[PDB]
């Protein structure tokens, strides 16, 4: 019974998907992100996979304005987050205590501070 | 250079146990293979090995400043893959092992 | 000539008084390197006080601000005070600052003057 | 070619001005300098240099001889990519004018078989 | 909507000379988007009167892993085979 | 049409599928025995070795 | 503004080009993937213990 | 001719023909000039010549970068064991090239 | 041993400052299309701001940096008991003259 | 007398002027050698080099 | 349980964990002049191990650093057009998330057995650890002992006649 | 099947798959078109498979 | 360590027996394997034979976990693209080309190998390191790089 | 305060360098000095503008 389990592929493997319909049964009531992409989506979806054109057209005119919704929702979700971002990793340095104890030994060239070489190096002469 | 053929291959299989004895970047190749020549039509004679040896002591002293009984008190005659000739005890080793692997 | 790491603890005010201290006054320490410290202290001397005449100037002029001085004494006091206690803060931090980097540069050149560093040499 | 060699050049020069005014040491062998490199940057350039003054001097004679001669040029396309070939391998004979300062003999001769 | 450009240019309705009379030139209507050729190859062969374009369709663009991998089961198998071969060789 | 190839034809058609793989293989087999000769030089000295008889190395020798 | 940080770079793909080649046998040990594939193994087991 | 329908820009550059036919007449909507450089100058065009020549400098450049670019980072640092013996492996490949050293045995040219 | 590596807890906290201006930027360059020249005024003005402080930030660095190379010293001539300030030029590893 | 051959008189006089301050300093390369840790690790680096040494006549 | 546990680079779970950092700034307070020949072979063997890891560690880091700059700019995910704010960001959000992986110590068998040998190489690192490095060998003392290695050099040794020189952080006896 | 069935009135069992869907509910994504030709251009990308089905393209000879 | 005896330079009919051996071993060497006359040369074909068996069974390690994982893994994985997160079943989303995908299920088809495929062969190659074993060719002290000279086998 | 005040007394009334001046970088500690540099005087026309 290997092949069925081998060669057999499910119906959902081949067959398009559905509509999920639990994401669309209850909804806030908050025209928000989620309400916005999930119509962008169904629109989108319905533009791909139809026939119509008199329903599309009207379809790519609301689906401007939900791109330019969706857009608005992302710009305030990233300017929260940015800044929210930003604030944290101040305060995250402001009570860091910075470890101020690492090797020096980089800095300091021995040999090239005092040059090592003296006279030498200018002409030679012997 | 200082071989008896224009290029290894010309040599026998000498010049190819040499190169099996030493590896391919050490200068002793030459060395085993101027031994090599050096037992060409010697080593099947129990005195032309012997000449074939002192042949090797005389290519030696030649090649570098040595002193009477270095060759005669050298400790271990034998090579290793790392040996240069950078001392005559090293080129007379070298040497020994060329006649040594020349079969004819 | 001390751990180094991480998980090692910084400096503290003990032991930096103690180091500075030690540079000034010891006899192994070269004639340049006490100079470079007693430089350093003199040349960061200043900013200890210059900041906080400023923050008390400052804060002088923000009492009588437009909003401060018409603010309830409570609020106005408090938020008079701030700038003052910025700048004393400020210059404070950085006497501190600039006198503690010239110090432990100059620890740096004892060390490799006395070859106390495991990883330096000529 | 002039986009590709100028900021060799450009770097080379900065760097001797560098090495005069603020005694950077960039060519002072006493403490890592390194006097073939200056030689080395400007030749990148100026076999380049020459090339590029040359190139153009070829379709004079190019332009000129078919119109004289009321005849199309002869190998046009194969004229094209000489002048390519030798304008994308003179970048790598710029040691040619540094064969005696002393560089390895396998850059040496590497430079000699480009040439 | 034309996937042809000799079904374009055929009889062309919304020509500017034809759409000056309203003077509306709506966006929907640009000549960038109004026609496009299909993805598979078409070409012309002469027929017992006239043209004819003949598709020259190769292979399908929607297969899935699941197919790949059972097409590609004996493979895999085959490279077991020959790896033990040289085991037991 | 489907069938225009950006590869001029004249001439580099025959001379890809005639000329190019008599020189090639020539170079190839060249290329094999130089490889042979400087990798396998023990196998080839010790055939070329007990080819002939002892009698005739000694000779040489 | 990341100019100053070549140093890591350098750091970082240094010991890759000292590493001789594979057939002059000098180490004869090549464990890169190797070494990409147990250190996810190791990383993995340092943060669950940790 | 997916490709030339789909992206004319990158049929283009990769320099394929306009892979649709106008036998119908009209001319097509994204028809570009041909950009051919790749396969002109290539060692089975009229760039043969000036491609092999590239090419033999190619392996010429691959030879010198690793006989004397890469093993020079081998070695950067002492080493404990067996110095000279590692330097001398690397030092080696690049002080034996042939190209100095080939040409006694004809020397009788010269 | 001298590998001139920097720690990154302290490149960081110097780095910040710049991906803030451009985060800004983007934010700025988003909102645009809906907002009005007044409103956005704010971000041009701490845009600005930020700008300023980088400003000064890179210039104290460019300006210690290029200060490096006049080595100027006290040296104590003792017959006089007087200190004298002495110019000299710099030595040290060409990595650092090249950053 | 190599180093002298493979040195020119400026160069051997830097380097002297080097021994001389390491010799006053004490300075052995030993003490302040620690890149083997580092060095990657070689069939030479085997811990019985006599026993990785292979004689033959 | 992969089947190369004869592996030196490979660990096991309750092997000796170490981190990069710390390993790295073991690497300075150490001498080869003072190690065995064997000892400067697993040191070198750790060395090999380590080059490849300290590279794979950032590749490692990537998915995750990746996913928390996409939450940082939002829910939309914008391909090509928003590169630029995801690698701007990223660029500062990947550096914490290597920065906590390298904190993060990993069992290694050629970190137990470096520090855990019974030898004179053994001996030599843990007390150039415990000298040089006290914060480092507080915390790999504190390991050893609550994965019962015994040493004299452990600050939690019991049975020592002399003080501990760094604080001894509570465990159960 | 019986047992989760059994099971499933239970508030505790609920109580982990809100909080799975709440989990999932708090996953949505956007992903704009961002080229120039945009809604338009997709859509009219799109409407290959059914030009033909189009009165434009139903043969109509002039003569 | 100790040293062992020195045995004392070989005789002429030694030297012979040498010769013979290390004739019969350049004989007994392939023709197709290309190994350079060295020191080294034995120790490099024992090292290449030992590598060839990882090889192999590195090889088969990975066409088994291609032939596993696919199942179990990656065809499960090509489920989570019959929707998208908000629902609505898979839909093209281009980028800058906007293709033409009348075909059935083409958008979702491609995108999900697009993914599917690395996911693959990285779970492949992964299993097959995890399951392949290296012992064979692993050598912590570099012990095995002694020279083994012909006559010596 | 921030552009005039402290940026004056930091770059003319001390010599030595802040913290974050130099921690980048891998020179030696040396001192400030306003009279040996910029010979030109560019650096006025920028500050003022
Ligand atoms: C993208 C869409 C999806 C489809 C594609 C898939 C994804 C893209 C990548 C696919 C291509 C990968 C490259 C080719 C690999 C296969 C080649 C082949 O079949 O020829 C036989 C060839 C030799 O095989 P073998 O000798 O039998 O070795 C197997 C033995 O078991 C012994 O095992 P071993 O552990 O000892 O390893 C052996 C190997 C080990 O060698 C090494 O040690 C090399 C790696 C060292 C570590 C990495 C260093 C570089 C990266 C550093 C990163 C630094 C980051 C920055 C850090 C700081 C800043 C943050 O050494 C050798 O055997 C000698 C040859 C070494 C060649 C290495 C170079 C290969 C690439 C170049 C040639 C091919 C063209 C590639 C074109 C470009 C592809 C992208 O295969 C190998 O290269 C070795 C096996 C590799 C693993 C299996 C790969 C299966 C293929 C699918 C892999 C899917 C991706 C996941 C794995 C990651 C890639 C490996
Ligand atoms: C390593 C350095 C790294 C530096 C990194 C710097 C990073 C910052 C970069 C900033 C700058 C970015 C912009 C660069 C612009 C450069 C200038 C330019 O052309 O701009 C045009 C650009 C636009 O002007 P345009 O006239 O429209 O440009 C037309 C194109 O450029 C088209 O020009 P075209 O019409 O002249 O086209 C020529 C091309 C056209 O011909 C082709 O199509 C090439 C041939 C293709 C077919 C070959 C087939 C061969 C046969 C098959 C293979 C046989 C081998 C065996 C295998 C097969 C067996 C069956 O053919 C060639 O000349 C190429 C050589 C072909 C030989 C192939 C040999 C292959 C052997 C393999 C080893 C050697 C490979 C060498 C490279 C090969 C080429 C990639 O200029 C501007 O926009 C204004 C100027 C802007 C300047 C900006 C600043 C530039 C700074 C550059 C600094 C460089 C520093 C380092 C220099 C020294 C390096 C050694
Ligand atoms: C009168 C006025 C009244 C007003 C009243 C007003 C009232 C107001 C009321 C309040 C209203 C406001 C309420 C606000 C609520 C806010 C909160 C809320 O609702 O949620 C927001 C928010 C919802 O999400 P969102 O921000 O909206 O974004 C949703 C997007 O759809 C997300 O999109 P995405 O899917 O693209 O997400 C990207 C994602 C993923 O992105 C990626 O990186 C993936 C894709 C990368 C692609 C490019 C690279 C690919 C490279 C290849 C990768 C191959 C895989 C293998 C790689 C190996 C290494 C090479 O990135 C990450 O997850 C990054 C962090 C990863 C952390 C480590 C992994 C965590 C999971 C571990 C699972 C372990 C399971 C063990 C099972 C054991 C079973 C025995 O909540 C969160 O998401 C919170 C997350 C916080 C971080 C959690 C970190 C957990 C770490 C766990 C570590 C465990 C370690 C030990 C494991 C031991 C195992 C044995
Ligand atoms: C003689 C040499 C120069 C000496 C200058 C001395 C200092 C003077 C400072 C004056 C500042 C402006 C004051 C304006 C008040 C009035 C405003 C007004 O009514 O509005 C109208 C209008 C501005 O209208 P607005 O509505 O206020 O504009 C608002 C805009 O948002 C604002 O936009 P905008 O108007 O600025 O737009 C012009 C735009 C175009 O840009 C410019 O205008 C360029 C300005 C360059 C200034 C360079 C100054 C150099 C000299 C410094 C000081 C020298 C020593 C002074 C004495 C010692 C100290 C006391 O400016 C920019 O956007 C510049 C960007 C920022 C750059 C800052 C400077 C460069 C920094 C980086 C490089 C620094 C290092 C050097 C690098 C190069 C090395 C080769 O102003 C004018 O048209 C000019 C003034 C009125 C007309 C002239 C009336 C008098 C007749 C001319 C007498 C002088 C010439 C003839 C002499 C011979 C007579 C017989
Ligand atoms: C399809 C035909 C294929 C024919 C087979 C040959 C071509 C194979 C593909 C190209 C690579 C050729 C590399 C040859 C050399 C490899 C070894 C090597 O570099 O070392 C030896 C030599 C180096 O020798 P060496 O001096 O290092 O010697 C080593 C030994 N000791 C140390 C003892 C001295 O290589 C060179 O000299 C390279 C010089 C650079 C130019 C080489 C050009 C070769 C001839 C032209 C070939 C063109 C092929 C075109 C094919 C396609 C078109 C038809
Ligand atoms: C106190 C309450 C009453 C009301 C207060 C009103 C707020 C006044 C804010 C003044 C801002 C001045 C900006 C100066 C820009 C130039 C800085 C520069 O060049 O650096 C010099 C000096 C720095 O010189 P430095 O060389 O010593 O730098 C020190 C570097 N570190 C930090 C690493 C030690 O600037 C500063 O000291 C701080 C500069 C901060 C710049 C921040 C810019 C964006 C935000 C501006 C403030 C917005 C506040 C809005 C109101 C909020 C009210 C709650
Ligand atoms: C130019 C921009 C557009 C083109 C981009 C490409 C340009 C690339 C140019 C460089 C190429 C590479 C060569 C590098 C050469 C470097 C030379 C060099 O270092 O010279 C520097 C020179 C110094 O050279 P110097 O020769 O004097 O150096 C002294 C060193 N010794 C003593 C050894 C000779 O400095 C200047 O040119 C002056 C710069 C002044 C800048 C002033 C900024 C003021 C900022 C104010 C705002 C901040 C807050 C405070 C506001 C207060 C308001 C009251
Ligand atoms: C130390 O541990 C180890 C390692 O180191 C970590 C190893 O590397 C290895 C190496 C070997 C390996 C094989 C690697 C192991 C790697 C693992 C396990 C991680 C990788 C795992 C994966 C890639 C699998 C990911 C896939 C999934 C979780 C499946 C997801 C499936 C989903 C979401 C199903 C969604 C489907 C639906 C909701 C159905 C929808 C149906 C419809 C009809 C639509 C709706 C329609 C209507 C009408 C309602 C080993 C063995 C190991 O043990
Ligand atoms: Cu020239």
């Amino acid at each position: 019974m290997i092949w069925k389990y081998l060669q057999r592929t499910n119906r959902g493997n081949i067959i398009q998907a559905g509509l999920q319909h639990r994401k669309f049964e209850n909804l806030p009531f908050k025209q928000n992100f989620d309400n916005l992409t999930k119509a962008y989506d169904l629109r989108m979806w319905y533009i791909s996979n139809s026939p119509h054109e008199a329903k599309n057209l009207e379809y790519v005119n609301e689906l401007e304005a939900l791109h330019n919704e969706l857009n608005y929702q992302n710009s305030r979700q990233f300017l929260f987050r940015t800044v929210s971002f930003l604030l944290g990793w101040a305060l995250f340095y402001q009570f860091y205590e910075l470890p101020k104890t690492y090797d020096w030994q980089d800095t300091q060239e021995p040999k090239h501070q005092v040059p090592a070489y003296g006279d030498l190096e200018e002409g030679g002469d012997e | 250079a200082q071989t008896a053929h224009q290029n290894r291959y010309q040599g026998g299989l000498c010049y190819a146990q040499c190169n099996e004895l030493f590896s391919f970047w050490n200068p002793s190749i030459q060395q085993c293979w101027k031994g090599c020549d050096f037992g060409v039509g010697r080593v099947n004679d129990p005195e032309g090995r012997i000449e074939a040896q002192q042949m090797c002591k005389r290519w030696a002293a030649e090649l570098y400043w040595t002193y009477k009984g270095e060759l005669d008190t050298i400790k271990d005659l034998r090579v290793h893959a790392d040996m240069y000739p950078t001392t005559p005890q090293n080129v007379y080793r070298a040497c020994l092992a060329g006649v040594r692997r020349q079969k004819f | 000539m001390e751990p180094f790491g991480t998980d090692e603890r910084n400096w503290t005010h003990e032991e930096k008084d103690i180091i500075t201290r030690f540079l000034k006054y010891d006899k192994h320490v070269n004639l340049k390197t006490a100079e470079m410290v007693y430089s350093a202290e003199v040349e960061s001397a200043y900013f200890g006080k210059a900041g906080a005449l400023a923050g008390g100037v400052i804060s002088a002029l923000f009492f009588n601000f437009p909003i401060v001085r018409n603010l309830p004494i409570i609020r106005r006091s408090v938020i008079g005070v701030l700038p003052f206690l910025y700048c004393y803060t400020w210059g404070k931090n950085t006497q501190e600052e600039l006198r503690w980097l010239k110090t432990f540069a100059a620890y740096q050149r004892f060390v490799v003057y006395h070859g106390q560093h495991c990883k330096l040499w000529v | 070619m002039l986009a590709t060699i100028t900021p060799v050049l450009g770097a080379a020069v900065i760097m001797m001005a560098f090495d005069r005014h603020w005694q950077t040491t960039f060519f002072e062998y006493a403490y890592g300098g390194d006097p073939i490199l200056s030689q080395h940057l400007f030749w990148f350039f100026g076999h380049p240099e020459v090339y590029v003054l040359i190139i153009p001097t070829f379709g004079f004679i190019n332009m000129i001889v078919p119109h004289n001669n009321t005849r199309r040029v002869a190998s046009k396309h194969h004229m094209i990519w000489a002048i390519y070939v030798m304008a994308y391998m003179g970048y790598l004979v710029w040691g040619h004018h540094m064969y005696l300062v002393g560089l390895d003999h396998r850059s040496r001769t590497m430079y000699s078989t480009i040439t | 909507m034309f996937r042809w450009l000799f079904l374009y240019w055929y009889n062309s309705t919304d020509t500017p000379s034809a759409i000056a009379k309203v003077n509306l030139w709506s966006y929907i209507n640009l000549r960038l988007f109004k026609a496009r050729l299909s993805s598979s190859i078409a070409y012309y062969i002469l027929g017992l009167n006239n043209l004819e374009l003949k598709k020259l369709k190769i292979f399908y663009k929607n297969t899935y892993f699941d197919y790949i991998y059972l097409k590609s089961i004996p493979c895999l198998f085959l490279i077991i085979f020959f790896t033990n071969l040289y085991l037991f060789l | 049409v489907f069938h225009y190839t950006n590869f001029v034809q004249e001439t580099n058609a025959w001379w890809l599928r005639r000329v190019r793989p008599v020189y090639c293989t020539v170079l190839a087999y060249y290329g094999w025995w130089l490889y042979d000769r400087y990798y396998l030089f023990g196998k080839n000295a010790t055939q070329d070795i007990r080819k002939d008889t002892t009698e005739v190395w000694e000779k040489r020798a | 503004s990341w100019a100053y940080m070549y140093p890591w770079l350098k750091f970082i793909f240094r010991k890759y080009l000292d590493v001789p080649y594979y057939w002059f046998y000098l180490n004869g040990r090549e464990l890169g993937i190797r070494v990409f594939f147990t250190d996810l193994k190791l990383f993995f087991y340092g943060i669950t213990n940790r | 001719y997916e490709l030339f329908v789909d992206h004319p820009d990158l049929a283009q550059w990769t320099g394929t023909y306009p892979k649709v036919d106008s036998s119908h007449g009209f001319p097509f909507y994204s028809t570009y000039e041909m950009y051919r450089d790749f396969q002109e100058n290539t060692l089975n065009s009229d760039g043969s010549f000036a491609q092999w020549i590239t090419l033999v400098c190619g392996i010429y450049v691959i030879h010198v970068i690793y006989n004397y670019m890469i093993p020079y980072y081998w070695v950067s640092t002492p080493l404990k064991n067996d110095e000279f013996t590692r330097l001398r492996m690397k030092d080696y490949i690049a002080s034996t090239v042939l190209e100095e050293v080939y040409g006694i045995s004809y020397a009788e040219w010269g | 041993y001298k590998t001139h590596l920097f720690s990154w807890r302290w490149f960081l906290i110097k780095l910040l400052p710049s991906v803030s201006i451009i985060l800004l930027g983007y934010y700025l360059q988003l909102t645009l299309k809906w907002n009005l020249f007044n409103k956005q005024n704010t971000i041009v003005l701490l845009i600005t701001l930020l700008l300023l402080y980088i400003l000064w930030l890179e210039f104290y660095q460019f300006y210690h940096i290029l200060s490096f190379y006049g080595n100027i010293n006290w040296a104590f001539d003792y017959d006089e008991y007087i200190w004298t300030l002495e110019l000299d030029t710099r030595r040290t590893r060409l990595a650092n003259n090249y950053i | 007398y190599e180093a002298q051959y493979a040195c020119q008189d400026d160069m051997f006089d830097f380097l002297m002027e080097l021994a001389y301050a390491r010799r006053a300093a004490d300075n052995f390369e030993s003490d302040f050698a620690s890149h083997e840790l580092t060095t990657l690790p070689t069939f030479y680096d085997t811990p019985k080099a006599a026993e990785r040494k292979t004689y033959t006549y | 349980m992969d089947n190369n546990y004869h592996f030196w680079g490979n660990g096991d779970r309750q092997d000796v964990s170490l981190s990069y950092e710390d390993y790295y700034s073991i690497l300075d307070c150490l001498l080869d002049e003072k190690l065995s020949p064997q000892g400067l072979m697993k040191f070198k063997n750790l060395h090999e191990v380590s080059m490849y890891g300290v590279s794979y560690v950032p590749l490692y880091c990537f998915p995750v650093a990746y996913g928390i700059s996409h939450m940082l700019t939002g829910k939309v995910r914008r391909g090509h057009s928003g590169y630029r704010n995801l690698f701007s960001l990223m660029s500062v959000v990947l550096p914490f998330t290597c920065w906590y992986a390298y904190t993060t110590p990993i069992p290694r068998r050629l970190y137990t057995e470096i520090i855990c040998s019974n030898n004179a190489d053994g001996a030599y690192v843990r007390n150039r650890i415990k000298q040089q490095k006290p914060g480092i060998w507080r915390k790999l003392s504190q390991q050893l002992y609550n994965k019962n290695f015994r040493f004299p050099e452990l600050n939690q040794d019991l049975t020592a006649t002399e003080f501990p020189l760094d604080y001894v952080a509570p465990h159960k006896f | 099947l019986f047992l989760i069935n059994n099971y499933k009135a239970y508030k505790i069992n609920t109580f982990f798959l809100y909080i799975y869907i709440y989990l999932n509910n708090l996953n949505i994504i956007w992903y704009p078109i961002f080229k120039a030709y945009s809604i338009f251009g997709y859509y009219k990308s799109t409407r290959l498979n059914f030009i033909d089905t189009k009165n434009e393209n139903i043969k109509r000879i002039k003569y | 360590g100790f040293e062992t005896v020195v045995p004392a330079p070989p005789t002429r009919d030694d030297e012979l027996r040498m010769i013979k051996a290390t004739e019969e071993q350049f004989l007994q060497q392939p023709r197709y394997k290309l190994y350079m006359n060295e020191a080294h040369r034995i120790a490099k074909m024992n090292h290449g034979d030992r590598h060839n068996n990882i090889r192999a069974h590195f090889w088969s390690n990975f066409a088994l976990g291609l032939l596993i994982t696919g199942p179990i893994f990656i065809i499960p994985f090509g489920k989570a693209f019959r929707n998208l997160r908000s629902g609505v079943p898979y839909y093209f989303r281009p980028k800058y080309v906007f293709t033409q995908k009348n075909q059935y299920n083409q958008d979702r088809n491609w995108g999900a190998m697009k993914k599917q495929i690395p996911l693959w062969l990285g779970l492949s190659t992964a299993y097959a390191y995890w399951f392949t074993d290296f012992s064979i060719n692993d050598d912590e002290w570099l012990e095995k790089g002694k020279v083994i000279y012909p006559h010596q086998t | 305060w921030c552009a005039y005040f402290v940026p004056y007394n930091i770059f003319f009334k001390t010599h030595m360098p802040l913290e974050h001046a130099y921690d980048n970088l891998f020179f030696p500690y040396f001192q400030h000095t306003h009279f040996l540099w910029d010979n030109n005087a560019l650096h006025i026309p920028t500050v003022g503008g």
